[PDB]
């Protein structure tokens, strides 16, 4: 998964 | 393997003084430790270790602190290391989260040419943004952030907006949503404003209380769903995550799967932590120069960090929304040091939001398959 305060897509 | 890291290349150093920020030293009463700019030997050791140890692909995200403070040359070097030392021919993802105030033509070009995914922090239109996001002298920043977005559009940088939701956001969802629409920002992340860890909650003028967050979520959903009906698709990370959970049983966002992960946060001295919210001595896993990623992951400290998040509150056990919400992010359950987690601070907001939005959320899910 990706961190909350970082840019992420899909 | 694959490996994802969250790197602070200028540590907690920053050029602004956002009122709610606990990631940067604001004053004598809110101090955050800084290790300065990451030295070449640390960056080299970090990059080679990830390329040597990851399988499938890897991801390097740069945050802080303000990561552009490390300077363009640092990122030039990063890219040079990735080119030379990716012996496995892994796919590599790079990303940068920035306040945008130092972005110029050079930065935009670089980020575009190197295919960085960029997160740009913008809290809404001018007055909303400036209320909290001030520079070191207490002055306004919004125009400089608009300039960054302009440069990103010009150089075709792919970017998302990171917007912190404060009590003021909850009162002006219309202004905020419409501002982002007018700018044609299609990828939005709204982050709940956190009070500082282990302080009593809801004490600041910006503090997002659960009743505020309920108001924010319900109204945001209405604007978003109205756009959906009219064929204007806007990506809102939280809603996207609910859709993933509805369709796939899992989300790609940390904090929406019910349990914690190791985010491999790397400070500029090479020290490693399991989550961006927990860069604290008690959760320091070790140093990336002297331990494998597997060794860091298998530490008692990381095991403990993740296992603490497995506890399910009793309310959650009987909650109709459990398989959708899963208890939320551990950081919003962590009220006092060394105590057991408690019920999510925003539990009431989620329940009331789901009652309001679930029927329409299902409609969207059915339409995107
Ligand atoms: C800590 S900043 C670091 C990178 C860069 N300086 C920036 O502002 O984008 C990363 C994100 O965290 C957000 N943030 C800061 N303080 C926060 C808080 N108290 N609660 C939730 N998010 C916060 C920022 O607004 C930004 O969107
Ligand atoms: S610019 Fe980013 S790191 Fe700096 S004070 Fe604001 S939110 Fe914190
Ligand atoms: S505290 Fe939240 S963001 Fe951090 S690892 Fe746990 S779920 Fe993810
Ligand atoms: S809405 Fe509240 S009770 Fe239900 S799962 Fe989420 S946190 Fe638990
Ligand atoms: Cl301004
Ligand atoms: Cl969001």
């Amino acid at each position: 998964t990706s961190p909350m305060c970082a840019p992420a897509r899909s | 393997p694959p490996l994802s890291l969250l790197i602070k290349p200028a540590s907690s150093g920053c050029n602004l003084k956002c009122t709610y920020c606990f990631y940067h030293s604001l004053s004598d009463n809110r101090n955050v430790k800084s290790y300065g700019i990451m030295r070449d030997e640390v960056l080299e050791s970090m990059v080679k270790r990830v390329l040597n140890e990851a399988n499938g692909h890897c991801s390097f995200a740069f945050q802080g602190g303000e990561p552009t403070l490390a300077g363009l040359e640092f990122f030039e070097k990063l890219m040079e290391l990735q080119r030379k030392h990716n012996y496995k021919n892994l796919k590599i993802y790079n990303s940068l989260q920035t306040n945008g105030t130092l972005i110029d033509e050079s930065w935009a070009k670089f980020l575009s040419e190197n295919k960085f995914l960029v997160g740009l922090s913008m809290d809404g239109p001018k007055e909303i943004h400036n209320l909290n996001r001030k520079d070191c002298c207490g002055l306004d920043t919004f125009s400089k952030v608009e300039r960054a977005a302009e440069l990103f559009k010009k150089y075709k940088v792919e970017f998302n907006i990171l917007c912190v939701v404060t009590s003021n956001t909850a009162r002006h969802v219309n202004k905020v949503y419409k501002y982002f629409k007018e700018k044609d920002f299609k990828f939005l992340q709204f982050i709940n404003c956190l009070d500082p860890l282990y302080e009593e909650k809801g004490k600041y003028n910006y503090s997002l209380k659960p009743k505020d967050y309920t108001k924010f979520l319900k109204n945001l959903f209405d604007f978003w769903y109205e756009d959906f009906l009219n064929g204007n698709r806007v990506s809102i990370r939280y809603f996207d995550g609910l859709l993933e959970t509805i369709l796939l049983g899992k989300s790609s966002s940390c904090g929406m799967n019910g349990t914690c992960t190791c985010q491999f946060v790397v400070e500029s001295d090479g020290s490693v932590y399991p989550c961006d919210f927990y860069v604290l001595d008690k959760w320091r896993l070790g140093n990336i120069q002297d331990m494998t990623m597997k060794e860091l992951f298998e530490t008692n400290k990381n095991h403990e960090f993740i296992k603490l998040s497995f506890k399910v509150h009793e309310e959650c056990k009987k909650c109709k929304w459990f398989r959708l919400c899963k208890g939320g992010c551990r950081r919003c359950r962590d009220s006092k040091e060394d105590s057991a987690l408690e019920l999510n601070y925003y539990c009431q907001s989620y329940k009331e939001f789901f009652e309001y939005a679930f029927p329409r959320l299902i409609n969207v899910a059915n339409n995107i398959k």
